[PDB]
DNA sequence: TGCCGAGGCCGCTCAATTGGTCGTAGACAGCTCTAGCACCGCTTAAACGCACGTACGCGCTGTCCCCCGCGTTTTAACCGCCAAGGGGATTACTCCCTAGTCTCCAGGCACGTGTCAGATATATACATCCTGTGCATGTACTCGGGATATTG
DNA sequence: CAATATCCCGAGTACATGCACAGGATGTATATATCTGACACGTGCCTGGAGACTAGGGAGTAATCCCCTTGGCGGTTAAAACGCGGGGGACAGCGCGTACGTGCGTTTAAGCGGTGCTAGAGCTGTCTACGACCAATTGAGCGGCCTCGGCA
């Protein structure tokens, strides 16, 4: 399944950034857990803001207000 | 000749928090997108800056939740990461419970 | 000939694309002249604090061309901003280093 | 087809407090971006005042207090004072 | 001058779902406010849906796009069930 | 003139689709309030006055008494878990709280 | 006016924290909690004042205050708006 | 031994008064407010108003401080609770 | 043999909770407003939405070769338990301050109405600021070789 | 002291900036218009102040034992490094959809005329709910009966 390509050297990674020095194997399948529900959310708005103007790709603007919705706004891809 | 336990953590420390890169590979993640997608709308197509858009924003999820863990797991006299840590930080930003 | 309402008030920002801006976020009334040039100036004023605070990074590494790891490295330093920009990330922008004081070595 | 952005003004500014220095086209979409958010910020937000009192029309003296709820500490009075000084300027040419 | 509230359509609507039972006016003020909030809150979503696809109506869509983004769950699909009667039944 | 039939009445909702119209225009919305989007919308409200109601005196009920005070909001507002969602922002006055000892701080 | 967070009183903070679910309280709770409380007093009254700067009026009224609490997230249902 | 504490939970868990004494709360905030303006007049609704969100906000941070106590294997609540239930919420 | 203290079963009686019965005071629900201001119906002109056509951008899909992730395993230091020691958080009590109520009395100023001019909208004509485009060359990059720093 | 590593400096260069250019669509001018709201002016609610009294609550003290913290431990579960494996990241062609143009006509707004849905009342006038008092029950420990195990 294609949840489990997020390999536990990338989650090492991105733990590593944040500062932690050492990871209980435990965390590897917990923190899968909480990425596939963040995206689980932000798409659920993106698709939506896609089926009201009709057309059927995603853009990058979509995502962009399904993130500023939910209080995580980026700049970069078009403020 | 072998390093101490310890000594190459505090490394990569040191690496990545000096680096602006993206962590995940591109492909992994751009399968899961489109899989987590179509239990929501059959046959969609994504504009290749999307999935950028969201690889931007998972990442800088993630960090800031191992960056707020970690302050939990220094309080509670460890420096090791467990569930149990994680399931305290996301209760007091109101995520999960 | 034409003067532009930007040379009247000083300011190096568009006076009036603001003002038909706003005109289009308005319930179903007008708005007075005299608020794009206090529109303006606040918004022009946090460039030149956001741009200018990159006196302190992009100079500092000898790098000429201000680039995406700057602006973090210095929004997320300042602390008179950063509450003006928490609800935004910074694409390609990384974070500021730390490491807490327990986890390097004793 | 053609799209207007803040792209020519912030370079313009930028040539005013660092006569050497430029900005990357990555860094542009940022900060185009940042103009925008600040701007439907105090836009979306002085609607409201306008409502609260039951006045029609968007004013300088409603902005003022838009850019005195939206921004913290010694910011804001630098802003307040900055615009202020804009104002009075264009008031004496109309 | 007259003020105006909607404190008489919550009453009407108590008497709908438990014929016997009341409001006391305190907790009646908390209806009063939870209801114009979920006023604001879709009117100012169904304002920004427009302006993103450049529009100057708010037509039924415009809305029902708002109440899908807006509410957390079933209570989505309750509401979009419950409004496409209401315009169902008006349009004859 | 054939009398008058509300629109309200129309649309089979027990909601002012009138005054609702004339709050719509007039609010931070753009130059066209359509008038079949105020009924998909005194409905889209209206439905909760039903959801979080019905569940209320519900517990009116359950506590014995009639009129439906203050706290009895605050334990199905904030007890309810699609509601929960939905009024996060929201403090109740006068509401109190869902009572809870946590299961660590009994003995034995 | 002279001091009057000590009015605030240590008896009155442990009635809070016996409502949020706490047994034991050590001594230098009280203290910290005075200061987390007249932090948030600041930043809501501030934005209550401007909000009454703007109308002219002198009063502060229920609607400014409630309308200052909308704003940072916090919002109140009891005295409109 | 140790239960007339908890029988003080079970009591405030039921009753919604008000817990900080009026006045006393009346005049901290005319205080804070003159900072900002000197000769305010505070409307007897908006003082209520202040109160009713504060004491929401003090029993919330309660609730979720005492998270943290127990995280530290601890019942009782600390100073350095309050900062972590504050740090990691973003005050 | 014996002796006779230690050990194992049944009512009194004080203290929380719980469910029950009384009675006196506001605060809901029901009229009558009725006067009244908005919703409704009936014309109309016109803005804008919806739905074909079709042009051509760009997203999906097939091909080849390296970093990276997968799998091992030793061993180290961390998480874990547990036992003991001190003082600080609680409890119970008496004395004490002052919150809470009612009561009178003043006058700030919230609130709403009446005037009329200062202000911004809307049109037409028009000219110059900005967008998209194509272009040389300088910056920032990736690499290789050596110096300095730091771990064990 | 040896070793792996980070730091640092100069060469060679594929590409992104910052500019000049054509030109187009929107900012600006000059004039006409009307209605929002600034200013003046009352009327009246109510925010405030000062008094006296009862009694709920807070403050301060004394005794104690519950908890927090430090120390020492035995063990498992991670970090490091190596060796091996598979799969990410770098490459042209189809045709599907976003995007722009043209056109029809569904539908909203604006003005007007008429009357009922709705909101400030009365001091309504009951009748829920709030204190205030009451009776049952559970729960627990202590003071009285009867058999047996270890001791003379």
């Amino acid at each position: 399944d294609n949840i489990q390509g997020i390999t536990k050297p990338a989650i090492r990674r991105l733990a590593r950034r944040g500062g932690v020095k050492r990871i209980s194997g435990l965390i590897y399948e917990e923190t899968r857990g909480v990425l596939k529900v963040f995206l689980e959310n932000v798409i659920r708005d993106a698709v939506t803001y896609t089926e009201h103007a009709k057309r059927k790709t995603v853009t990058a603007m979509d995502v962009v207000y399904a993130l500023k919705r939910q209080g995580r706004t980026l700049y970069g891809f078009g403020g | 000749h072998r390093y101490r336990p310890g000594t190459v953590a505090l490394r990569e420390i040191r690496r990545y928090q000096k680096s602006t890169e993206l962590l995940i590979r591109k492909l992994p993640f751009q399968r899961l997108v489109r899989e987590i997608a179509q239990d929501f709308k059959t046959d969609l197509r994504f504009q290749s800056s999307a999935v950028m858009a969201l690889q931007e924003a998972c990442e800088a999820y993630l960090v800031g939740l191992f960056e707020d863990t970690n302050l939990c797991a220094i309080h509670a006299k460890r420096v090791t990461i467990m569930p149990k840590d994680i399931q305290l930080a996301r209760r007091i930003r109101g995520e999960r419970a | 000939k034409a003067v532009s309402r930007s040379q009247r008030a000083g300011l190096q920002f568009p006076v009036g694309r603001i003002h038909r801006h706003l005109k289009s976020r308005t319930t179903s009334h007008g708005r007075v002249g005299a608020t794009a040039a206090v529109y303006s100036a606040a918004i022009l004023e946090y460039l030149t604090a956001e741009v200018l605070e990159l006196a302190g990074n992009a100079s500092k590494d000898l790098k000429v061309k201000r680039i995406t790891p700057r602006h973090l490295q210095l929004a997320i330093r300042g602390d008179e901003e950063l509450d003006s920009l928490i609800k935004a990330t910074i694409a390609g922008g990384g974070v500021i280093p730390h490491i807490h004081k327990s986890l390097i070595g004793k | 087809s053609r799209k207007e952005s803040y792209s020519i003004y912030v370079y313009k500014v930028l040539k005013q407090v660092h006569p050497d220095t430029g900005i990357s086209s990555k860094a542009m979409g940022i900060m185009n971006s940042f103009v925008n958010d600040i701007f439907e910020r105090i836009a979306g937000e002085a609607s409201r005042l306008a409502h609260y009192n039951k006045r029609s029309t968007i004013t300088s003296r409603e902005i003022q207090t838009a850019v005195r709820l939206l921004l913290p500490g010694e910011l804001a009075k630098h802003a307040v004072s900055e615009g202020t000084k804009a104002v009075t300027k264009y008031t004496s040419s109309k």
